[PDB]
């Protein structure tokens, strides 16, 4: 999930990886302690918000998407571009 | 600067590589710099000249002195060399006296008239393509503007709430520094009405602070847009 | 028809046929029937880095609004006394040529800041702007004394001007003795 | 005198230290480079030439020229490496010829093969149709051999000559321990 | 080992002097130019240059022709009257990255020091920065690949030192300085959006292009980070972010104070001397 409410909990992991809830303390330890995640949770109740990772592998999911997100992006600047641009070249040149 | 100095087999050698290259042009003139005691030519230079003016009758000489020349310009000028036979005769019967006008730019009133006899000068002008026109031009603006031109404009819009904050408290600091006196201004305005003393404008100074705050509004559709998409 | 010509041919990179784009636009138009072409005259005069076509814009100016000579000087009033001295002297051609063969003041008023100023060109077409109007006057109907004698003061006072404010001058002093106060110009 | 360009090229592979011919007669054709440099010296000491090898990646050792005195010197450190190379041999020099000074010299380019060539007939036949195009003065000489000497390459050089009056002619040396100077020194290129 | 690169002008209206001398023959292939400059600082200056008469083949790409004794005798000239800058490397005027380029950097490789690459274009109509230094230097690769030359993007900027900004300066007479206010900032602001959307319109149509279409590997690793970095800023909800529009806001009205205020000031002359001007001019111009 690359976006909405990318922010979960830890019954996912327990649920994954058939452990308990007393183990995924040290599971998310050893997680930071490999270096493969930098993700800090300020949470107050369980919850599991992560950060940078990389995939190493392939997606082609992530490849479809990522020419949606892409061409979205593209899009909307394209969009922002020819709205300001349209009148303020026009009122100020 | 010498005949002496000059060695036809080192210029005839990279006048013949020139011309095995791209580059079929035969020389046209000589040029040199005279630093601090004016472009002027001594009588070395106006012998080598007379030397040198043998072979091609126009002779080209230009002076190059940017030592004691400010930035802001780099107006350069020609000199040619006049016939000694033409003393009895008009100086210089040369047609289409408005570029005169051009060359009069150079007034200085110790060289130019100061040692003009046997001693004149040429007009200038320049040519520039669309290739030079659209590469140079192109090329300064990117060498004023940056690599992806979107890297340096969020370290501004982003040092408005860091650095600039302080520019604007010490910009306050003179817009107040000025109106502790503009308090004072409407005394001696009610008083005299009658001329200026004061050279100081005190309107243009506080417009140009207004121009320095209009960044911060500037920018601020900047980060909409950086926080729009 | 040279509304596409002169509107593609504008837009050049050699300032000389940027020129010959205006000189070109001014036969054309000739009668006051287009207020369109003024709009980039005066913008290429003003917006224009180079002087060439700023000097040589309102020539093209003064050949469309010939028709009337008063209203003329209401919008080259600006620019007898313009920034740079070449808009200076194209706008004095443009006085003299719009003015011509007229007794219009409107001018004559304004002759008097053109004729003193440290650069010899605008001497020069003043000199020349005021020698195409006082051609076909006399003097009980206009006092003409000052320009009168501002002129004829130029080839006395040669000695200490330029050597081309003297060649404008005494031309500028033919063109009133022109076949003897007999012939005369009309545009 | 004579206006012409000169352009060699030698091989550098390893099948030139056999010792059943000359005793490394890379040498000897250095020397054969030596007397053809000197004797156009003699005959047109305003005569250019280059020195460029065979091998994969082809290096321009020295620059057109009429002074040897360097070119001597360049003659060593062959870097004896790699084995052939035919095509970009051939096009290394034959599109050279335009970067040289005087455009009044003729083309003229010889070449020393140590090595079987490995293009086969179409190339052959591409090479010398491209070579009787664009007209130059083509040279075959051909040192050492595996197979038959000249089976495929007669027809090489027949299609590849053209101008049958005073045209280029074909360099083949039979074995034999005797020098190589004399024997291609034999037809009139040299001299 | 150098982190960025310094290029006059200089060199690059040196090749429009290459698309000048040309003389109409039909060619206008990637002429090489010798590239030079200052390798002894960190830092590389390139203060002038020089070129080297180079052809190509029409079909075979392997065929380079360059030449040691122009470059012997250019360069030794040329260090004879300036000794203070020495070779560095080369250029081509080309657009595209052949593969004849790895041997024709090779023999400045084994002669000269490490050769930096720059790749502009015959036409200036590409709205981005022209010169592109690009190092000379092998890098192990993760797959297992062989070693080979890798050209590596090194940043660079166009400055001059001294005169060439006042040559420049007074060549144009249409370009502007700094000028920090409405003009300079506003034109930033309104074109900035085709800045960035010609590059990257420009290269993701060819990119998606490559992506279906691809194959030779173009180093699909470099990919994973791509796509990773672009999805480094996962929209944002603005939660935190609204204090800080709080912030950036009020400063947004301090300027409107300042504006207002400042403005107000400079109202006084006007508005006063509109008046005792005009009625005093008024009774006493008759
Ligand atoms: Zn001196």
């Amino acid at each position: 999930r690359p976006a909405n409410h990318r922010q979960l909990t830890f019954e996912e992991i327990a649920k994954s990886a058939k452990i308990t809830v007393n183990e995924v303390e040290l599971l998310v330890m050893k997680a930071l302690s490999v270096g493969l995640v930098k993700g800090s949770i300020d949470e107050v109740d369980k919850r599991v918000h992560m950060t940078w990772v990389q995939p190493r592998v392939l997606d082609l999911q992530q490849i479809k998407g990522m020419k949606d997100r892409l061409e979205f992006w593209c899009t909307d600047v394209k969009s922002m571009e020819m709205l300001v641009e349209h009148q303020a070249h026009d009122i100020l040149t | 600067v010498s005949v002496e100095a000059v060695d036809p087999v080192f210029q005839a050698k990279m006048l013949d590589m020139l011309k095995q290259t791209g580059r079929p042009e035969m020389v046209v003139g000589w040029y040199h710099s005279h630093p601090g005691f004016g472009c002027w030519l001594s009588g070395v230079d106006i012998n080598t000249q007379q030397s040198f003016e043998a072979l091609s009758e126009r002779a080209v000489a230009v002076v190059v002195d940017p030592i004691q020349s400010v930035k802001g310009k780099v107006v350069i000028d020609a000199f040619r060399l006049i016939n000694a036979n033409m003393m009895v005769l008009g100086h210089e019967p040369r047609q289409t006296t408005s570029n005169l006008g051009h060359l009069n730019k150079p007034s200085i009133q110790a060289l130019i008239h100061g040692l003009n006899r046997h001693y004149y000068s040429i007009t200038i002008n320049y040519r520039k393509n669309e290739l030079e026109q659209k590469m140079l031009l192109n090329l300064h603006k990117k060498s004023w503007m940056e690599g992806l031109t979107l890297q340096d404009y969020s370290e501004h819009c982003k040092h408005n709430e860091s650095v600039v904050k302080e520019m604007l408290e010490l910009a306050k600091n003179y817009n107040k520094a000025v109106e502790e006196e503009d308090k004072m201004t409407p005394e001696q305005l009610a008083i005299k009405n009658v001329g200026k003393q004061d050279p100081k404008r005190h309107l243009e100074e506080h417009v140009d602070v207004l121009m320095t705050s209009n960044i911060v509004q500037c920018l601020a559709a900047m980060l909409d847009t950086v926080v729009f998409k | 028809e040279a509304d596409a010509l002169i509107e593609s041919l504008c837009r050049d990179k050699d300032p000389i046929l940027r020129r010959s784009g205006m000189y070109t636009v001014a036969m054309a138009y000739c009668g006051s029937g287009n207020n369109k072409a003024i709009r980039r005259l005066l913008h290429v005069a003003v917006s224009d880095v180079n002087d060439d076509v700023r000097r040589a814009a309102v020539e093209s100016l003064g050949f469309i609004l010939f028709r009337t000579p008063e209203q003329c000087p209401s919008v080259v009033s600006l620019l007898s006394e313009s920034y740079n001295p070449h808009v200076r002297y194209g706008a004095a051609m443009a006085l003299g040529i719009c003015c011509a063969g007229t007794g219009n003041k409107e001018a004559i008023n304004l002759l008097e800041p053109m004729t003193n100023d440290p650069v010899n060109y605008v001497r020069q077409g003043a000199l020349i702007a005021s020698a195409l109007i006082m051609i076909q006057q006399t003097e009980i109907t206009c006092p003409k004394v000052n320009q009168f004698r501002q002129l004829y003061s130029k080839v006395i006072n040669d000695k200490h001007d330029d050597v081309m404010a003297k060649f404008g001058a005494i031309l500028a002093q033919g063109i009133l003795d022109a076949g003897g106060h007999n012939v005369t110009i009309s545009l | 005198m004579v206006l012409e360009s000169t352009m060699v090229c030698v091989d550098n592979s390893e099948y030139m230290r056999n010792g059943d011919f000359l005793p490394t007669r890379l040498q000897a054709q250095q020397d054969a480079v030596n007397i053809v440099c000197h004797s156009k010296t003699r005959s047109n000491p305003e005569n250019n030439v280059g020195l460029i090898t065979l091998a994969n990646d082809c290096e321009v050792l020295t620059t057109l020229t009429p002074d040897t005195g360097r070119i001597l010197s360049k003659l060593h450190t062959v870097q004896p490496k790699g084995k052939i190379t035919f095509c970009t041999g051939i096009r290394v020099a034959h599109l050279a010829l335009k970067h040289r000074q005087g455009k009044n010299h003729k083309m003229r380019i010889i070449a020393f093969v140590g090595s079987p060539v490995e293009d086969n007939e179409k190339d052959l036949v591409k090479l010398a149709k491209r070579l009787k195009k664009e007209k130059v003065n083509v040279d075959i000489i051909n040192f050492g051999e595996e197979e038959v000497n000249t089976e495929k390459l007669t027809a090489f050089v027949n299609t590849l000559n053209g101008k049958d009056g005073t045209g280029s002619h074909l360099v083949t040396v039979p074995p034999g321990p005797s020098l190589a100077d004399a024997l291609i020194s034999s037809p009139i290129l040299a001299g | 080992a150098v982190q960025k690169v310094v290029v006059h002008p200089l060199v690059l209206l040196s090749v429009v002097d290459h698309f000048n001398r040309i003389g109409k023959v039909g060619n206008q292939k990637r002429v090489v130019g010798v590239l030079l400059g200052s390798w002894q600082k960190k830092v590389l200056d390139v203060s002038n240059s020089f070129a080297v008469p180079f052809d190509e083949d029409d079909k075979d790409d392997s065929v380079w022709f360059l030449d040691h004794d122009y470059l012997e005798n250019m360069y030794g000239m040329f260090k004879k009257v300036n000794a203070r800058e020495r070779i560095v490397g080369w250029y081509h005027t080309g657009p595209k990255l052949h593969k004849n380029d790895i041997a024709i950097n090779e023999l400045m490789k084994r002669y000269c020091p490490n050769s930096v690459l720059v790749i502009i274009d015959v036409k200036p109509k590409d709205l981005g920065l022209p010169t592109e230094a690009y190092i000379s230097v092998e890098e192990v690769h993760d797959d297992g690949t062989p070693t080979s030359k890798t050209f590596e993007h090194v940043t660079s900027e166009i400055g001059a030192e001294e005169a060439e900004e006042v040559g420049v300066e007074h060549l144009l007479r249409d370009i502007k300085d700094t000028t920090v206010g409405t003009l300079s900032q506003r034109i930033t602001n309104q074109v900035h959006g085709l800045k960035g959307l010609n590059s990257k319109l420009l290269d993701i149509r060819s990119y998606l292009e490559k992506v279906a279409t691809g194959k030779l590997p173009i180093n699909h690793q470099i990919i994973y980070q791509l796509q990773d970095v672009f999805n480094l800023l996962p929209d944002v909800s603005l939660q935190e972010f609204v204090k800080a529009f709080y912030l950036k806001t009020n400063d947004q009205m301090v300027v409107v104070y300042l504006a207002s205020l400042i403005r107000s000031v400079v109202a006084l002359h006007n508005l006063i001397n509109n008046k005792i001007a005009n009625r005093d001019a008024e009774k006493k111009e008759g």
